[PDB]
């Protein structure tokens, strides 16, 4: 109605607009920090995978249970999710691809089991009733691999006793700063000279496959953190633009009220002066 | 409100109270939209000290005992300057904001905090 | 520049000719599906089939209603463009070549089917003969031109 | 028929209908009304174009575009430009309306454009405020709806 | 060891069973289970399609 | 060095309306003889209120905010007298007694606004008459910046012609630093995540903004 | 007009058109006319049209006008710029950011418009 | 609209509809700035039921048959109370919201949802 309350709403949406413009730049800086943590974990894992693909061909006399496949009706999923809000469809399109891959096994009669990283996926299977076998939250803006050891070991021990037959991980991959792609990626079913082996090479394979699964889950968690910061950048830029749209509409309403107040005051002055 | 009339100490206490409240006036809608956790640490400390300043500005009166139900208080100038300086210096950062509402001197805020 | 969300005529199709009233039932709904989805073209490759096809039909009907100053069209030419939009003959044609498509179609019907356009321009009649002649001319245009 | 695809497909105009053309400045209101006038040159409907408050060079450009597209001989143009008296700007739509009502009353069909009714209301506001009549909303007279 | 390349692939923490089994037990214990659902519910897509259509009104 | 002219609140509205013209005549004595004078009008707003009272009691026809039609002429007649006159005008006025000297009268009118509304009638008139404006804000006054000058919207049309060489040489980087602080002021609580040059511009802007504070009654 | 009637093409510069409008407001307030909406004169469009319709191209020569425009309260829907923008054929917008780059003349190529 | 005139059931359905639409009206700026995703879960459920109430309040008219071509509907009072009670109780939380648009009864929304 009057111009004072319109002026106070314009000041309130402007004070929201300044700090959403600031936290877009904060999300840019934390995305670049998660990119330099993304770039450091790769030359461990390529050397482990090259050593594994040499040792599986140089010694065919032992097959680990990870390297071979069983066609029994049960599968496992590791879901990587954030703990905060202000992400525009990171978690939601990830959850959509998760129920899309889960429905092909649920219609077959196969059983499913879930490992949850993050508070939002824990809220998702807490509200809808998923059966969780291992959960962890409150990993910060730099996660460490010693936090992931337990949930990954629960997932691998459930594979080793014959309960899980195939493992997948559902996380977001960094295509570019504008694109986050929700994927499902398989984990557990993975120059003519020979390495000398100081222990038995069977126990070497038994160690190195477990360390490779831990490095792949840690790279998925750090890449999902960078995708979370990129989605936070896009969401705060959208919040700044919609705030400016509401400011422009309220400024048109204020200018209409200012013109009507001047016209009403002049009509009262002229009608008072004509009666005297 | 001049340093040559009331002294330097009274003037820095009053301008410190006004600076903290003018800062919190600019942070109110930000906490109203996103919440308390989305600020930095000095903003969280300043918003908590400011809410305690806004509750400590209140006072029970002798002529208003028919409206409050609680007896009135007379607070001296030096008690007021020492209490607002103690809230501004972070000497009461551990007390809840409800302890400073309708008390009088800063000692009564400490006595009320043990009853919440 | 006609905002189709809030423009209205109280008389409506009581004033309209028969072929124009029959062929314009699907224009407003195609522009209606375009209103909100026009901001979705920056991410529309990761959408379902019905939303993608509604948005593609919305871009085709929006590109059909552009028109220059001082270029009037008759009953037969707007009926040709409205039949090309309504019956799904815009589906394999990209957006930047919609309206040029429209101009070429009008020229083809002016040199091959001029008695059909003179039949439509009498009082705007529509029947099965006109329907079949328009659809045979549009299929011969889409196959040989 | 206006000759536009969006207008003749979605918002059709009949003989005897009042159809408003409303919007902001310089987005094609004179263009739609003048092309609706030019599309009547072989249809039997005679035309009246009333310009209220416009510039004279705009009016002369409109009549040159009417002659260049072959529709000036079907059209009466009534003009009351921006430096005329407000009485003539107020009275020009009723004069052009009487000119169209000659063809209405004898069983023929006519079409009239008032290219700003908003400037006619400004001119009638000027005449009413100089007569010291008491105004209402936006300083317009109380009978402005009646205008 | 390669005759032109040495690669030590190290550890952030000591890998023994007394440290790793306690992390496995804490990962088993922290699985919050509020309702014992069957897993075959429809309500996932009924929330997810509405929340997917609500996100594009903002951008 | 100062003549004080007073027309207080209990005196007649005719005396409050005539006081700025009387003070301007006293200041013009020094301009017409090749000397320099400076005049302060501490409320021109109250002079407009007193002239509005005189015009409404004489049954003259009112306009916007019931001011008469010659209130712009009231302030324009007064503010065009403040001027710099040539040596030829001074030699013409004194009949050759003062030679080779310019004369001047500098005005500093003061306008009180209502909650920052500079688009009311009398402030729009004095903003349009003058050569520049110094805006003071209540929010910067409450934030500890005791000269409350908003340097973003204050302007002088004369500019660096009215400055000495050392002040005009040093002031441009301070203007650039204040404009960079007004662009980067929201980032100060999140400066730990910024780029190094952006942080350096923010710290330099904070240091220049802290340097602009000054006490009363200590002119430098 | 005398320079146009010698067969020439004349430029006419008007320093502010809003001060012409405000001088019309002041003269109409001195004659005791009843004021129109937002304080203006009731002959606002007519007094604008008497000035602007004499600036034309005729058969002898032309006058082209360059008029600087002030906008009151940054409001484009105020009656003084809404009456002025109905007569304008082009706008030239001068920018501080182009002039800080050293580019002279400082015409914004995105904000300047033309009907031609 | 008084319980001693129309009964307690019709009055309770009307007060519940007005409560859900008022709490939807109070969330407009925060939905415009940050979206539906940062609401709480009961707020998200109330916005979903509020949009289904807002769509179910529309109706095709017999005198508006010239404007649309859709046939007009007459709805009795009992079907209106039962349909808005079924929306407020959560019986049609699985239906999409565009099935509630321009139908007569709640059963026509049930048939429009399977299309
Ligand atoms: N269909 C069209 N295609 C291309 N340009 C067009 C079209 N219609 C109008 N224009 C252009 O738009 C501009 C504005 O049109 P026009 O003068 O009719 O607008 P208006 O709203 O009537 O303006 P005015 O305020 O002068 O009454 C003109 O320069 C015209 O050439």
């Amino acid at each position: 109605a009057g111009a004072k309350e319109i002026r106070s709403k314009i000041a309130s949406i402007k004070s929201t607009q300044k700090i959403t413009n600031a936290m877009e730049k904060v999300a840019v800086s934390k995305m670049r920090k998660a990119q330099m943590r993304m770039a450091a974990g790769r030359p461990y894992a390529e050397r482990i995978r090259q050593v594994i693909g040499h040792l599986a061909n140089a010694n065919p006399e032992y097959r680990h249970p990870f390297m071979v496949e069983r066609e029994v009706k049960r599968v496992g999923y590791i879901v990587v999710s954030s703990d905060r809000g202000l992400c525009g469809g990171l978690n939601i399109n990830l959850f959509k691809s998760l129920v899309k891959d889960m429905s092909g096994y649920r219609e077959q009669g196969a059983e499913i089991d879930l490992c949850v990283i993050g508070s939002k996926g824990a809220s998702f299977f807490r509200s809808f009733g998923g059966n969780v076998v291992a959960a962890i939250s409150h990993l910060g803006e730099e996660p460490s691999i010693n936090d992931l050891i337990g949930s990954v070991k629960v997932m691998l021990d459930a594979y080793l006793e014959g309960r899980i037959d195939r493992l997948f991980v559902v996380s977001n991959k960094f295509v570019n700063t504008m694109t986050q792609k929700p994927t499902v990626e398989q984990l557990i079913p993975l120059h003519h000279w020979d390495y000398l082996y100081e222990p038995d090479a069977k126990s070497l394979l038994d160690g190195l496959l477990v360390r490779y699964v831990e490095s792949q889950v840690y790279q998925a968690v750090v890449e999902n953190n960078a995708c979370e910061q990129a989605a936070r950048m896009i969401a705060m830029k959208n919040a700044t633009d919609n705030a400016g749209e509401l400011i422009s509409d309220l400024q048109l309403i204020y200018n209409k009220a200012r013109q009507a107040a001047i016209t009403q005051e002049i009509s009262e002055i002229v009608g008072g002066a004509a009666a005297v | 409100l001049d340093p040559l009339v009331i002294g330097q100490d009274h003037y820095d206490t009053a301008r410190g109270v006004q600076y903290v409240l003018q800062r919190y006036k600019e942070l109110k809608d930000i906490i109203a939209i996103l919440g308390m956790d989305e600020l930095s640490e000095a903003d969280k400390l300043l918003v908590a000290r400011a809410r305690k300043i806004q509750r400590f500005l209140s006072q029970p009166f002798f002529v208003a005992e028919v409206f409050t139900g609680s007896p009135g208080k007379y607070v001296s100038l030096k008690d007021t300057i020492a209490g607002f300086k103690g809230i501004l210096n972070g000497d009461y950062d551990h007390l809840p904001e409800q302890a400073f509402y309708m008390v009088g001197g800063i000692e009564e805020a400490v006595e009320k905090a043990k009853k919440l | 520049a006609v905002n189709a969300g809030i423009s209205v005529s109280r008389v409506g199709g009581a004033a309209q000719t028969k072929i124009i009233k029959k062929l314009s039932g699907g224009i407003r709904t195609a522009l209606a599906q375009y209103r909100e989805l026009a901001a979705f073209a920056q991410f529309a490759s990761d959408l379902d089939e019905a939303t993608r096809k509604q948005l593609e039909h919305g871009q085709r009907v929006t590109e059909l209603m552009k028109q220059k100053q001082y270029a009037p069209m008759s009953i037969a030419e707007m009926s040709l463009s409205l039949y090309a939009a309504e019956r799904g003959f815009l589906q394999d044609v990209e957006i930047a070549k919609v309206g040029s498509f429209e101009q070429a179609l009008i020229s083809y019907f002016q040199r091959e089917h001029a008695a059909l356009l003179a039949k439509i321009n009498e009082k705007g009649d529509f029947n099965d003969e006109i329907d079949a002649g328009i659809k045979a001319g549009i299929e011969k245009f889409k196959a040989t031109q | 028929q206006t000759g536009y695809k969006s207008v003749d497909a979605m918002i059709p105009v009949g003989r005897g209908q009042r159809e408003l053309i409303i919007g902001d400045r310089q987005i094609g209101k004179t263009a739609l009304a003048v092309d609706a006038i030019i599309n009547q040159k072989d249809s039997g409907i005679k035309c009246v174009y009333v310009a209220i408050g416009q510039k004279q060079s705009t009016i002369a450009n409109v009549v040159r575009k009417l002659e260049e597209n072959g529709a000036l001989a079907n059209t009466i143009v009534v003009a009351a430009s921006a430096s005329e008296s407000a009485a003539l700007q107020y009275l020009a739509p009723y004069s052009g309306c009487t000119m169209g009502e000659y063809f209405r009353d004898r069983g023929e069909d006519a079409l009239i454009v008032y290219d700003d009714l908003s400037k006619q209301a400004v001119a009638y506001r000027q005449i009413s405020l100089l007569l010291r009549r008491p105004p209402g909303r936006e300083a317009y007279p109380g009978d402005v709806f009646y205008l | 060891v390669q005759p032109n390349m040495v690669k030590v692939l190290a550890d952030t923490v000591v890998r023994a069973g007394d440290l790793d089994e306690a992390a496995a037990q804490e990962a088993l214990k922290a699985a919050e289970k509020a309702l014992q659902g069957k897993g075959a519910e429809f309500d996932y897509s009924a929330a997810a399609a509405r929340l997917a259509e609500a996100a594009a009104q903002l951008r | 060095n100062t003549i004080v002219v007073a027309a207080s609140a209990s005196e007649s509205a005719a005396l409050q309306y005539l006081a700025p013209y009387s003070g301007c005549t006293m200041g013009e004595y020094f301009r017409d003889r090749g000397e320099d004078a400076l005049i302060v009008y501490d409320d021109l707003s109250k002079q407009a209120v007193a002239y509005r009272q005189i015009s409404l009691l004489l049954r003259r026809p009112p306009g916007r905010e019931a001011y008469p039609g010659d209130v712009f002429y009231l302030h324009s007649r007064l503010l065009e007298r403040a001027s710099r006159v040539s040596e030829e005008y001074v030699e013409k006025f004194t009949n050759g007694a003062v030679t080779g000297k310019t004369g001047s009268l500098t005005a500093l009118p003061i306008i009180e606004t209502q909650a920052g509304d500079v688009s009311a009638f009398v402030p729009t008139n004095v903003i349009s008459i003058t050569d520049g404006q110094i805006f003071l804000e209540s929010a910067m006054f409450n934030s500890g910046i005791r000269p409350a000058v908003n340097a973003g919207i204050s302007v002088s049309r004369v500019g660096g012609a009215a400055q000495t060489k050392i002040i005009k040489k040093l002031s441009g980087g301070i203007r650039t630093a204040l404009a960079q602080y007004r662009e980067l002021a929201a980032f100060a609580q999140f400066a730990s995540d910024l780029d190094e040059a952006t942080r350096k511009q923010l710290e330099h802007g904070q240091r220049v903004t802290e340097l602009m504070k000054q006490k009363q009654y200590a002119p430098m | 007009e005398k320079f146009r009637d010698e067969g020439r093409d004349v430029l006419l510069f008007i320093d502010n058109i809003y001060r012409y409008t405000l001088a019309g407001t002041e003269v109409s307030a001195l004659l005791g006319r009843m004021p129109s909406a937002v304080g203006y004169q009731p002959t606002l469009a007519e007094e604008m049209g008497v000035l602007q319709e004499r600036i034309t191209s005729t058969k002898k020569g032309s006058i082209t006008s360059i008029q600087a425009v002030y906008v009151p309260a940054d409001d484009l829907t105020d009656p003084s710029p809404a009456t002025t923008f109905a007569h304008l054929d082009a706008t030239v917008v001068l920018s501080r950011d182009i002039a800080s780059l050293g580019i002279y003349p400082a015409v914004d190529p995105l904000d300047s418009t033309s009907r031609q």
